[PDB]
RNA sequence: UUCUUCUAAAAAAAA
RNA sequence: CUGCAUGGCUGUCGUCAGCUCGUGUUGUGAAAUGUUGGGUUAAGUCCCGCAACGAGCGCAACCCUUAUCCUUUGUUGCCAG
RNA sequence: AAGGCGGCCCCCUGGACGAAGACUGACGCUCAGGUGCGAAAGCGUGGGGAGCAAACAGGAUUAGAUACCCUGGUAGUCCACGCCGUAAACGAUGUCGACUUGGAGGUUGUGCCCUUGAGGCGUGGCUUCCGGAGCUAACGCGUUAAGUCGACCGCCUGGGGA
RNA sequence: GGCGUAAAGCGCACGCAGGCGGUUUGUUAAGUCAGAUGUGAAAUCCCCGGGCUCAACCUGGGAACUGCAUCUGAUACUGG
């Protein structure tokens, strides 16, 4: 049901005594092509191992992102440690415009059309923290017309 | 190279030799020669069948040798055609009348030897080595061995330094000496050079 | 269902020190009396009937409670009320990872009873008595520290912690597993992880029995319906 | 209390 | 010829007491915790405490020899009456 | 205000803070260029020179020792008037104003209650350490912000060259 | 976009020119905003079509040229 994604495999050291030992970290995406989205993180010393605790980090720990009918409801920037991100909805059939783990998460998140752009560093962690941070704060119409208590009319 | 044979530092409390004989220096070095000769014709002849251990025994002036293999149909084919042909070039290798019992090995995948000859055909025929060595510890896992430990050195995956990987479930107490470790060693001669392979499987600690 | 004068009378109303007051619990406090805290008993005992309320809901689904309290001067008021009310408890140290690791836990109750199980009906004596020793002192750590729970099955539904900032791992696990938790929090402790705040002392004799009867009551009438 | 210096070539993994 | 392409075997730090993993938690992260602390030991040996709970390779025991006694067996071994 | 200021007494003199009022009525904040103040070393002129001490000499250590250590010792350190205008001139944090949980002190006023002893309850100025949200690459900052804002100025655009 | 430690707060202050300015009322309409008029050559860019077999190319009409000047009006904010 579910769609994963693997967006970065870089391997981590680490200095003892002995020498140098050698490590894998996985970074992945899942989401239920809708408004569910999680990312994990997982280590180990072998990359499928390191990819299965990555898999199982991210089905827990999930939002729930309040999306339009294929795009997101207005532009909104997120930050997280490195990445300025800039991301706003845009019309159908122009695509996901995006770059390196962003792209993965979007997609992964139900998102088809939409106009974005990195700025600071473009690590893809903090890249992928930082657009999860973004969507988390997207107020939706219902959300802001309940919460200043007026119609949705009111508001357009 | 550090660690001492497991079956070697176990031979007298809880493995047993795999030949049982008794003969004085004037004979000791002929007779070892000769069970030298029927195990080297024995592993060379069947190759294909899974051959786990050759045993050998001579009472009386008779050499009487018990091969454990996990595929007896194989190994006999149709009723006695090749286990007597086996017996009459045993018997005049070594020069003296033979006879071979065979015995099966319940559960192949708990067998050192079997599980070794296994991962080197794999090897030979070119599969991931981390494939085969993962494959060998979860079956035998899941057939109730209280642990196995399989290293696999050389030359892995084609590459130019070799290098030493092992993996290791469950308890595997080289130390405790009334632990029954089955261990058993091979090598593969692929294109690249040889590599070894070397197995541990605890089957739990026997008392007495 | 519970007064104001008894609570007085119990001693709930006393707070900490004025150095160690937190800041987050400043709308549950009257005034400082002779340097020490006073909770307004006219606001913790609205709150702690809903409280109660929701604990006979939970209790009413057949649900499974959680009681935490390890201060050494409840930890006996934990256990003979949890017993008498046919709930869980973890009266000595809690151990971490308890709920969010409960995949090896569940390992750790089971040593629990298959060795109770060997040592009262399975009799496994008959064998060298420093071994006995050792697996005699095995069992009797394991049970202090795990008895209350060896028997639970899988995670509770809710939490009653009686201190919230000693018992901060526990509260902080539930939160994690987004299970409720119900506490009784002091003047100097955190009350933002807690789902169903009850304001009081946590220190006295008198307070603790008489909220652990309390809840006690309610989680037995729930469970009889 | 004093106790200086070691030029110039390495290799390491990729479900 | 190439141990600087290797298998197997061995030295070496060193029989020094250390070296890791699963799950959980903290940190964006490399990592940390466990494995640290108070005692104790030859020892990461054991107890208490403790966001850690457990497990594995090692630390000890199971093996050989030597030291005491008893039962069986007394020749090619022994000589108390 | 910064550099900085330590026996006691006198003369002249600047700034800061507190309690009650009264008064003028936006007169305010910042500031390129400009001006003033600005540790220590150094310069000029005239004094003074006990101790300390660049340079220098001698004695040690060392393979060497134009140094560290020892014995002496001159500019200088001190006074009067000018010049120089530079420091890790540092809180490595420009000035002014508003808002945002707290704890333990130091120092300096001042109001009330019986100063029922050196007691209790407030309210101002400066200042030290810890810490919440929040910020930060992290360390940390945290009502004296490196938090949330507004006004003005100076400065930065890879390292070396510089 | 930044200036504690990565490059970056002048050593500190006073202060002219310059930038900004608490709160209430009246007046003015310069800044600001609305409408109208004149102008912003043609081509080029954009939109809807037409002609070379299509396309490049050519071309009809519109939009755009975010600007400037004048007239009339609005007075909340800034300025007098």
């Amino acid at each position: 049901e579910l769609q994963e994604k693997l967006i970065a495999v870089n391997r981590v050291s680490k200095t003892v005594k002995g020498g140098r030992i050698f490590s894998f970290t996985a970074l992945t995406v899942v989401g239920d092509g809708n408004g569910r989205v999680g990312f994990g993180y997982g280590k180990a010393r072998e990359v499928p191992a390191a990819i299965q605790k990555a898999m199982e980090k991210a089905r827990r720990n999930m939002i729930n992102v309040a999306l339009n009918n294929g795009t997101l409801q207005h532009p909104v920037k997120g930050v997280h440690t490195g990445s300025r991100v800039f991301m706003q909805p845009a019309s159908e059939g122009t695509g996901i415009i995006a770059g390196g783990a962003m792209r993965a998460v979007l997609e992964v998140a139900g998102v088809h059309n939409v106009l974005a752009k990195a700025y600071g560093s473009t690590n893809p962690i903090n890249v992928v923290r930082a657009t999860i941070d973004g969507l988390e704060n997207m107020n939706s119409p219902e959300m802001v017309a309940a919460k200043r208590g007026k119609s949705v009319e009111e508001i357009l | 190279g550090q660690k001492v044979h497991p079956n070697g530092i176990r031979l007298g409390i809880v493995k047993p030799w795999n030949s049982t004989w008794f003969a004085n220096t004037k004979e000791f070095a002929d007779n070892l020669d000769s069970d030298f000769k029927v195990r080297q014709y024995l592993t060379k002849e069947l190759a294909k069948a899974s051959v786990s251990r050759i045993v050998i025994e001579r009472p009386a002036k008779s050499i009487r040798v018990t091969i454990h293999t996990a595929r007896p149909g194989i190994v006999i084919g149709k009723k006695g055609e090749d286990v007597e042909k086996l017996r009459k070039v045993v018997a005049d290798i070594a020069g003296v009348p033979a006879q071979i019992n065979i015995a099966e090995v319940r559960k192949p995948e708990l067998d050192a030897k079997l599980v070794a000859d296994s991962i080197t055909s794999q090897l030979e025929r070119r599969v991931m080595f981390r494939r085969a060595m993962k494959r060998a510890v979860q079956n035998a896992m899941r057939l109730g061995a209280k642990g196995i430990k399989v290293e696999v050195s050389g030359r892995l995956g084609g590459a130019e330094i070799a290098r030493t990987e092992w993996y290791r479930e469950g308890r595997v107490p080289l130390h405790t000496l009334r632990a029954d470790i089955d261990y058993n060693t091979s090598e593969a001669h692929t294109t690249y050079g040889v590599i070894g392979v070397k197995v541990w499987i605890f089957k739990g600690e026997i008392l007495g | 269902t519970v007064s104001m004068r008894d609570m007085l009378k119990a001693g709930v109303h006393f707070g900490h020190q004025t150095r160690y007051w937190n800041p987050k619990m400043k709308p549950f406090i009257f005034g400082a009396r002779n340097k020490v805290h006073i909770i307004n008993l006219e606001k913790t005992v609205p709150m702690f009937n809903e409280a109660l309320a929701e604990l006979n809901k939970i209790a009413s689904r057949k649900g499974k409670i959680l009681f935490v309290g390890t201060k050494r001067a409840a930890s006996e008021a934990v256990k003979d009320a949890a017993l008498s009310c046919d709930q869980f408890f973890v009266n000595h140290r809690w151990l971490g990872g308890m709920l969010t690791n409960w995949k090896t836990v569940r390992q750790s109750i089971k040593r629990l009873k298959d060795l109770e199980t060997q040592s009262q009906d399975g009799t496994f004596d008959k064998l060298t008595k420093k071994e006995a020793l050792m697996r005699t002192r095995e069992l009797e750590k394991l049970e202090n520290s795990l008895g209350g729970i060896k028997d639970m099955g899988g995670l509770p539904d809710a939490l009653f912690v009686i201190d919230a900032d000693h018992e901060h791992i526990a509260i902080k696990e539930a939160n994690n597993l987004g299970i409720p938790v119900f506490a009784i929090v002091d003047t100097n402790s955190d009350p933002d992880g807690v789902d169903f705040v009850i304001p009081g002392n946590d220190d006295a004799i008198r307070a603790v029995t008489l909220y652990l009867g309390a809840v006690a009551a309610t989680v037995r009438e729930g469970r009889s319906q």
